[PDB]
């Protein structure tokens, strides 16, 4: 959650089958546009 | 025919055009020469409004970037207020044919801001960047430089224009990322010239061709590491005005990976004026190379050369991607079917490819000089002859032919003869391997069983090192001893576009393609009947290992079969084929991208009729 996910982010863990999946930074652009 | 001005005509006022890429004023990659080749025809259409957004390396300011002063009072305040804000970055001119202007913004002044803008990043769009890249690091800093530079010139300008952005490579991405991200009033264009997985996936995994729609990119991105990299590929991919790819089988491979169908395609072109400088340069680098291979196979030369074939298969060090052990095995079966019906024809395969090696073999050198030494013999004794028939026919008496040769004379011949003396046999490589044991190439060669032997009517010659004018044995260019070639294969499995097949196809060779290449596929669209036209197309994407190799095989006996007349033909039907592939028509696709952009972007200002008309039916 935010600051963990973050951590795990830099240190470069990305747990890809679910929040680190690209879908989540699909709909979270689809907005600008 | 067809120029730029031909049919868009589109009111373009106060417009300003970015040509946003990593590489510009800095040699790095292959589309630096697109870069160089297109920046000339995009300046006279756009005047002085064509700008080039890169970073800034001493190197190639040094070498090739003549710092100005901005013509404009704007480009001066922002530059001062860039420059005065804690970054650093210069203005001039490119040294290139077409010389645009170019901002270069030096991404190791900025050091200071990596962690509040890694920090606004991910707070955008959710994207970390590891600190052991060392290379998307400084694609980040370039993105946020080159979005903080457009929002600044387009709020500090008096009367704000129409700005247009044009990203190039993933380095650039987060600069069409950020600026989509701030809602400025900009056109987006990102153009893409080879996907990032495609060659991770290509080595390796094995059928990446036939299992596109079973690849879940994700994980894939997830093993490798690359998993950031293909997330900012594919994010600024996406959240794009315009989407562009460089050729169709990178169009499929974008469709099925980066899950967006590109809007255009925009095959890579050249200018064909400077290649141009068309049968006596051929004719005399084919005699050349005749030299060369007098040379090499002093000693053996028991067949004739009037009706010897020269192939050869350039590019980088690939052997799989390139193809080599396609060419090598149909290498094979060739010799063997020219052995068995008694042919005359012989095949000599040239393979410039760059390897680890040391100095040349003694045997190269040794045979080079004795082929000096038969040549200068010749001539001298060529010159005495003459000189003594001449004085012995002025006085009206026919030649007493056996006193024309003396003592000293006898003894060069017999010098010359006892030089040309040799056991062994030639060597397939001109250079000493350090990883022998482990090359490929070789190891092919020794497999398939090609020698360079007496009874063998395909000879191989492996040419590791770069071509150069300077070389002691082979001192051309590439250019010119391409032009004298008969025929280049390139059996390639994954290349996005063909640099080399398009360098060898605009100077009047014939070549061997697949429809596995940019090249191959835009060709065989283009054309009807390619076959007339002295390309042939590998079909590789529908067919086996085995299948490709039969074809390819059946090509070759096909090309030596034909007489002197079907070849001469041949190439002068592939001599009137140069004007396809230049930007005085190739440049009409990224314009066709642009007006797309500005369409999307300012559907209140301008307008755009979906017009898609762009035809060599055949000859015979
Ligand atoms: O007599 P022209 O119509 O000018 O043609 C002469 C042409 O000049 C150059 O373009 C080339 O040498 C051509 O091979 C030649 O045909």
């Amino acid at each position: 959650s935010s600051e963990e996910r973050k951590e795990r982010w830099e240190q470069g863990q990305a747990d890809y089958m679910g929040a680190d999946s690209f879908d989540n930074i699909k709909r979270k652009l689809d907005t600008y546009l | 025919p067809g120029l730029e001005d031909w049919e868009d005509e589109f009111d373009l006022e106060n417009a300003v055009l970015f040509e946003v890429a990593w590489e510009v004023a800095n040699k790095v990659g292959g589309i630096y020469t697109v870069l160089q080749t297109k920046a000339k025809v995009t300046g006279d259409e756009w005047g002085d409004n064509y700008f080039l957004v890169g970073p800034y390396t001493e190197q190639g300011v040094r070498t090739q970037v003549e710092l100005l002063e901005a013509p404009t009072p704007a480009l001066k305040r922002t530059l001062d207020s860039m420059n005065s804000k804690g970054c650093k970055v210069y203005f001039g001119r490119w040294l290139i044919e077409g010389g645009p202007l170019v901002v270069l913004l030096d991404v190791g002044a900025s050091a200071w801001a990596l962690e509040r803008w890694k920090g606004e990043l991910w707070d955008t769009c959710n994207i970390g960047v590891p600190w052991y890249d060392r290379e998307a690091n400084d694609a980040v800093l370039f993105g946020f430089l080159t979005t903080w530079f457009l929002g600044e010139f387009l709020a500090q300008s008096e009367e704000k224009p129409h700005v247009v952005a044009h990203f190039h490579e993933w380095l650039a991405g987060v600069g069409l990322c950020l600026c989509r991200a701030r809602r400025l009033p900009v056109a987006t264009i990102f153009t893409t010239h080879a996907t990032l997985l495609g060659r991770y996936l290509c080595a390796g995994a094995v059928d990446f061709y036939n299992n596109l729609e079973n690849f879940n990119v994700d994980k894939e991105a997830g093993e490798r590491q690359i998993y950031h990299r293909y997330c900012m590929e594919r994010a600024a991919a996406h959240c794009a005005h315009v989407f562009t790819t460089v050729s169709q089988i990178t169009a499929i491979e974008a469709q099925h990976l980066l899950k967006r169908k590109p809007d255009i395609v925009t095959p890579n072109g050249l200018n064909v004026k400077k290649f141009s400088a068309f049968q006596n340069l051929h004719a005399q680098s084919k005699a050349r190379i005749q030299e060369f291979v007098r040379g090499h196979f002093y000693g053996h030369l028991d067949f004739n050369l009037d009706k010897t074939l020269y192939f050869f298969i350039a590019g980088r060090y690939e052997f799989s991607n390139k193809g080599a052990d396609v060419f090598l095995e149909a290498l094979a079966r060739l010799n063997y079917l020219l052995r068995v019906n008694g042919s005359e024809q012989t095949v000599v395969a040239f393979f410039i490819m760059p390897a680890r090696t040391n100095n040349f073999n003694v045997e190269t050198l040794k045979g080079q000089a004795v082929r000096k030494q038969l040549w200068d013999t010749a001539n001298t004794v060529k010159e005495k002859f003459g000189r003594k028939l001449y004085e012995s026919l002025l006085v009206g008496s026919l030649p007493d032919m056996n006193k024309m040769l003396d003592k000293e004379d006898f003894t060069m011949m017999k010098r010359a003869i006892f030089a040309t003396q040799r056991q062994s046999f030639p060597p397939v490589c001109t250079h000493n391997m350090l990883d022998d044991s482990s090359d490929p190439i070789l190891t092919t060669i020794r497999r398939i069983g090609l020698f360079n032997s007496s009874a063998d009517r395909v000879k191989v010659i492996f040419h590791p090192e770069f071509l150069s004018s300077t070389s002691p044995l082979l001192p051309v260019d590439y250019e010119e001893f391409v032009r004298g070639c008969h025929l280049g294969v390139f059996p390639s499995y994954y290349e996005p576009w063909g640099y080399t097949p398009a360098e060898c196809t605009v100077m009047g060779i014939p070549s061997i393609s697949t429809n596995l290449s940019g090249f191959g596929c835009f060709m065989e669209e283009h054309i009807a009947d390619p076959s007339a036209y002295g390309i042939y197309i590998l079909d590789r994407r529908f067919r086996s290992l085995d299948d490709s190799c039969s074809q390819l095989t059946s090509f070759l006996y096909s090309f030596c079969q034909q007489s002197r007349r079907q070849r001469i033909i041949q190439r002068n039907r592939t001599e009137r084929l140069s004007d396809l592939l230049d930007w005085k028509y190739l440049g009409r696709y990224y314009m066709s991208a642009r007006h797309m952009a500005l369409s999307k972007a300012f559907p209140e200002h301008f307008t755009y009729e979906p017009n898609e008309a762009d035809p060599r039916p055949a000859s015979v």
